[PDB]
RNA sequence: GCGAGAGACCGAUAGCGAACAAGUACAGUGAUGGAAAGAUGAAAAGAACUUUGAAAAGAGAGUGAAAAAGUACGUGAAAUUG
RNA sequence: AAUAGGGUGAAGCCAGAGGAAACUCUGGUGGAGGCUCGUAGCGGUUCUGACGUGCAAAUCGAUCGUCGAAUUUGGGUAUAGG
RNA sequence: UGCUGUAAAGCUGGGUCGAACGGCCUCUAGUGCAGAUCUUGGUGGUAGUAGCAAAUAUUCAAAUGAGAACUUUGAAGACUGAAGUGGGGAAAGGUUCCAUGUCAACAGCAGUUGGACAUGGGUUAGUCGAUCCUAAGAGAUGGGGAAGCUCCGUUUCAACGUGCUUGAUUUUUCAGGCCAACCAUCGAAAGGGAAUCCGGUUAAAAUUCCGGAACUUGGAUAUGGAUUCUUCACGGCAACGUAACUGAAUGUGGAGACGUCGGCGUGAGCCCUGGGAGGAGUUAUCUUUUCUUCUUAACAGCUUAUCACCCUGGAAUUGGUUUAUCCGGAGAUGGGGUCUUAUGGCUGGAAGAGCGCGGUAAUUUUGCCGCGUCCGGUGCGCUUACGACGGUCCUUGAAAAUCCACAGGAAGGAAUAGUUUUCAUGCCAAGUCGUACUCAUAACCGCAGCAGGUCUCCAAGGUUAACAGCCUCUAGUUGAUAGAAUAAUGUAGAUAAGGGAAGUCGGCAAAAUAGAUCCGUAACUUCGGGAUAAGGAUUGGCUCUAAGGAUCGGUAACGAUCAACUUAGAACUGGUACGGACAAGGGGAAUCUGACUGUCUAAUUAAAACAUAGCAUUG
RNA sequence: UAACGAGAUUCCCACUGUCCCUAUCUACUAUCUAGCGAAACCACAGCCAAGGGAACGGGCUUGGCAGAAUCAGCGGGGAAAG
RNA sequence: AAACUUUCAACAACGGAUCUCUUGGUUCUCGCAUCGAUGAAGAACGCAGCGAAAUGCGAUACGUAAUAUGAAUUGCAGAUAUUCGUGAAUCAUCGAAUCUUUGAACGCACAUUGCGCCCUCUGGUAUUCCGGAGGGCAUGCCUGUUUGAGCGUCGU
């Protein structure tokens, strides 16, 4: 009985949603993310699961801010305002 | 091989003890001004049992010296307290049944229970229903009292230790068969998780330095050294002797 | 179940909006290379994993 | 005959779950969910019911007026009336024989 | 990471897993695992209209340099089939 | 949270009889038990039955064990790879 | 289509096609395939083959439609048979819900149908949950480890309140007085817990909407009542009663708050039943007849009780008393009272509603009117709640939030005057999230619309010990490719002369027994058992008879009225049948072995294995 | 060693298709049809006897022989498949 | 002899090889130094006249301002939108802003759209009770301010 009789008692969830990375892992009972370690302050990585690190890393998702620094660094970190040509 | 029942037992996961229906600690009244100098009186409430435990419990109240307010204390009942008694503890307790004395008070001869090893430590010896603790003599010199210990063993305790007058009650359980699996599954269901016992020697070598072999045998002497580590104390652990014991001890 | 939490409800009306075919006007504009949406989900083959 | 279903989601036959079986005037049978008993108010030395007071589920005693949760004596309330008595007639004859003994020793330290 | 220029390199089973709404679809409780899939034509001009049929479609017609290019679309091998 | 209907008939209690006494006997009452027959339940003996590219990566039929406790079971919680 | 070369290969004719490519001299390599149970993709024979056979079963006609075994309607025949194939929920899913349209794919035949496809619609709360509390447990913090990720500690070696109450002051300042044992926080949609019912309403929502009638909590506050010259009420011998009827710190008590079994009592719902007032059915004959309607919520008032308690009184000729033998000079029996309101009664709610008949307007939205809706009986019935008892354990069967009360006597209170919203009435407010639907032989998990798995509530008539089996009512289905035949061999199920285990490793399989009443019952035994030992007899139908009660009324040993099914006996009777279907032990004499009940190899071993009580040894 | 046992074993009574020795009956298949429609396996294939031969051949040598297309069954062989 | 089977050719299938390309990949070189409590990277949920995704953005939501530029956008529709012009379209440029719920994530808590406290304004006859708007309350450490503690200790 350990294979279809026991599948069907498959009701209780493990995991439910991360805050963090919104994955379907977090631990209920541990109250631990299996994906990104939340609520640890770091952010769960290891260098044996590279094909992990570019699931989730800087440039998969928008970079609302990274995104615009090297504009601001190319003139010179601009304060003020454009002058209009006469 | 694997870790042994016994090693794991110490990690206390499952073997923790069952403690949701205890009625608390029994212990005695701090060491205070007034048990040190004369008496104090208290009055038994109930007369209650504590699961896990042989003995009757005592619930005793107590005026507090120092502030407006009652003190419960849970003592172990010895065999005679009733509801309604008045309990007197101090070093002026006059020496009647369920009073707290020193036992630099009592004389020779007496029987005591729940008695203190180190002074003030409220209660460590002769506590389980049916045992108690004889005072064997006096040193008032050195102020140490020698008594006689429930199983044989005579003991120096300090003359201010104190101890409570009569015998504990409860006694005479072991005295009825158990007849039964479950009276036994009943007695442990309260306790912790220690039974039933499987034997060492039902078991794979994995499992026991007893499992194995085409027979049920130990193969070795089942008398351990002292100085054995864990996973080889299995057995008689550092016996002076074996067998049946004929004769007087 | 009929006693759910906001989040989880939330996370099903997003999904009921994504369950949609393809507005037909977007077959038309140029250069357009989507012909279905190839996102549809069923609610008795593929279980949203919430 | 008519069968019930329970008014409430929860399905199982839980202390704080039970119905009643009650007929109403469209005819119909239904179920209607019954509260917990309330339990008498005790004696606060021999612990027996105490007469007079109303028997309510705790939140219900700020509901109603004073003279349905208590009696007018001492320990109204709280005390039944013959361990009441037991306490008055302990406090006097205890008491007496305090100056008795007060009296009496000094008889004692007066002679010696 | 950001900005550039190149090659006796690969040429859609190759080259990064991904030339495409690709770390997508999908699987696993989870850690993780992880594809397939490029090309009508210069231009939709993507076949008006008539007719048979319940319809899908067919037959005429039509567009086009080509329908032996009809959105099952460049060429269209072999196995296998009429 | 759950567990038809029967059988047997433990202590305790009432009444009667016998006897010189010590004592003995009888009829009721009562309703004990990891007691018993037997449903639901839980389990899984045998046919070495069916099936054995299955209805099914363990199922189906009959026959069986047990059925008031060391009973059955939902949910919560703890224990993690020598 | 031919030509060249021994060959690897090279060239050419014809067809197809649409954008680049070749010879020669050299350079360079990811450079040549038949194999590797090679890799990826594609395609065959097998083959129109195996097969599409569990779950009793379908049929006629009409409608629709191009098309009907499969859709809809009508008419039948059936089944689930209340332990459901009925009515709901928890987990899980997530729009599957409903209406309209639609059939390419999917529903292993079909399809006009669908949980499919397309377009829209749909989930309404102070009272139901969550939210709060604490449970096992999880876990921050001064800290102590660890190179560190972090580990340990939570009754935590700590100067740990983002305190509370007043006399007021507004000066948004003060001033005092009480204390700080405990308490970060998380942890239950089944534990604990403030408060809502009935009727109606949609295509799809309802304890959420509409109509009516209530309740709880928080706040404000007016009026009346109550209280005060004896300042903080009276009455009763008492148990205690009431519309109210000051009470700080502090302390204490109660509720929340708890196992299990046994019989007994009461109530409710259901079941059964008489009369009457309507309606339906049957009618060759009959049935004062067969079926059906006659109902009453939360909430408010008065009242209503086992237990318990009070007053009186003073008991052996001991009495009272339960189905169960317990109680009485520690005060019984007797007499009289008090209290809890579980539960019932009457009234309000409320007949105005609902239900049953009858009529009428009308292509009608939605109806409108008339009458009735009444009075009883019964119980070892069924289920369920409650009560008073009794048994049981080397087992004695949560916590906290929260609410109340008491003790205490601080403070403040009178006279032509202070209270208190625990007396009545009046006023204001109650946020957030969930709410559709499935809950399974198709909405969950098993790759799927899979004969598996998955927690729980309600429960009619007959037969019966029975909630078993068998038949039926309400409700729900009639789903599972179909047609024609009926060889062999199968699968499932039957029967068989004479013999009766000769079969076979072995009685495997099957047969035989079986309910109930009466009779009878050995060895052995731990005296409890063995035991349903073994083994005999009886059993239908019909017509009778006897026994076993309740309430009234004064040798009442009686008369009257009423009532439940148990038991026993007799006559008559039949193709000798009769626990007539259903349901339902085969038994005996021994040996081996484990004492027993119990447990394990999920998916080949259930055992003599493991456990066990008992015994012994060790620290 | 009483009691208990889906434990192993012998005998006996009852019982019977286990057997002498088989027969007959029913439903569902198989069968034939409409619709639907897989898989295992496959060097090439497929009649025998002997010989020799990797010492037991479908093929080779020598003989016997040898006629389309096929249906239901069957378990000798394919040292059949897994 | 047919049917059937087998061989070849033609056409039609099945299937996606070949050939030809290529906004992709791969490798080498050259140049540059710029994430975050002033809230990053990442996550969730939303935003268009008609959108599911991708792309962009944040309730000012396929974007607002500014500067430049100079007539489109386009699948359809459409102006109270524009053309010798403060003017169509423009992530062209970009220095000003907006920036939901979160996240190192900071009042507490978080499987909850749960629960406080403080200040200003404001509605309900309100210092308390109920509602609304805006602004705040994390931890470790440093410098400083203020208020304190200890017979640790000086002096009076
Ligand atoms: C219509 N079906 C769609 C269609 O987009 C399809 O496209 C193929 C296309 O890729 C083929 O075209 C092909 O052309 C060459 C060559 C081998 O033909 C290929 O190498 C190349 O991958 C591919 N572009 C074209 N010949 C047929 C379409 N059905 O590819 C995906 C699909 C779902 O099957
Ligand atoms: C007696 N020597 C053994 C030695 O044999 C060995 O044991 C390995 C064990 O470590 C392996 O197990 C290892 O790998 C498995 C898995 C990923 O394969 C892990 O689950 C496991 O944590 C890891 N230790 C196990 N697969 C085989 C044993 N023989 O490891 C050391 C040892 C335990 O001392
Ligand atoms: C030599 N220095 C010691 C220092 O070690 C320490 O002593 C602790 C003492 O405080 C602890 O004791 C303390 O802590 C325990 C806690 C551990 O449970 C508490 O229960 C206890 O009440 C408390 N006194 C004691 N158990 C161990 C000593 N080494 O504090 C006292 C000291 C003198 O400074
Ligand atoms: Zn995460
Ligand atoms: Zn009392």
């Amino acid at each position: 009985g350990k294979g279809t009789p026991s599948l069907g008692k498959r009701h209780n969830k493990s995991h439910t949603l991360c805050n963090r990375c919104g994955r379907r892992s977090f631990h209920v009972q541990k109250k631990t993310c299996s994906s990104c370690g939340y609520p640890a302050a770091k952010m769960r990585s290891h260098n044996w699961a590279l094909k992990a690190k570019r699931r989730r890393t800087t440039g998969t998702g928008r970079m609302a801010y990274l995104k615009h620094v090297t504009r601001r660094f190319k003139n010179g970190f601009q304060t003020g305002v454009a002058k209009a040509q006469t | 091989g694997r870790v042994i029942r016994n090693q794991r037992k110490g990690a206390g996961s499952i073997f923790t003890s069952h403690t949701r229906l205890r009625k608390g600690a029994a212990k005695l009244r701090t060491l205070d001004y007034a048990e040190r100098h004369g008496y104090i009186r208290g009055v038994v409430k109930q007369i209650i049992h504590d699961p896990g435990r042989g003995a009757p419990l005592a619930k005793v109240a107590f005026r507090d010296p120092y502030k407006y307010k009652l003190r419960e204390e849970t003592f172990i009942a010895n065999e005679g307290v009733y509801t309604g008694q008045f309990i007197y503890a101090g070093k002026k307790a006059s020496l009647n049944v369920g009073n707290i004395l020193p036992l630099g008070a009592c004389p020779e001869g007496t029987i005591v229970s729940n008695v203190e090893e180190k002074v003030g430590d409220r209660g460590a010896l002769g506590r389980t229903s049916g045992n108690y603790v004889i005072i064997i003599g006096h040193n008032p010199d050195e102020n140490k009292t020698r008594v006689k210990l429930p199983s044989g063993a005579k003991k120096i305790i300090s003359s201010d230790a104190r101890g409570v007058i009569g015998v504990v009650a409860g006694g005479g359980r072991i005295d009825k068969p158990l007849l039964k699996a479950g009276r036994a599954f009943h007695k442990y269901k309260v306790k912790r998780n220690s039974w039933p016992k499987t034997r060492g020697v039902a078991m794979n070598p994995v499992d026991h330095p007893h499992g194995g072999g085409n027979h049920q045998h130990i193969g070795k002497a089942s008398t351990i050294s002292r100085g054995a580590v864990s996973g080889q104390k299995a057995g008689l652990i550092a016996a002076r002797r074996t067998g049946l014991l004929r004769g007087t001890q | 179940p009929s006693q759910k939490s906001f989040r989880t409800k939330q996370k099903l009306a997003k999904a009921q909006k994504q369950n949609r075919p393809l507005p037909q006007w977007i077959r038309l504009r140029t250069d357009n290379k989507i012909r279905y949406n190839a996102k549809r989900r069923h609610w008795r083959r593929t279980k949203l994993g919430i | 005959a008519q069968r019930v279903t329970y008014r409430r989601r929860n399905p199982y036959n839980t202390r704080s779950n039970k119905i009643k079986v009650v007929k109403t005037p469209g005819g119909k049978l239904v179920a209607q969910h019954v509260k917990k008993a309330a339990s008498r108010v005790k004696c606060g030395d021999c612990g027996s019911a105490l007469a007079g007071i109303s028997t309510l589920r705790p939140r219900q005693y700020a509901q109603v007026s004073k003279t349905h949760k208590t009696v007018q004596r001492a320990y109204g309330g709280s005390r039944c009336a013959n361990c009441v008595k037991e306490r008055i007639v302990r406090a006097f004859l205890i008491e007496e024989q305090k100056i008795v003994k007060r009296v009496l020793k000094e008889q004692q330290d007066k002679e010696k």
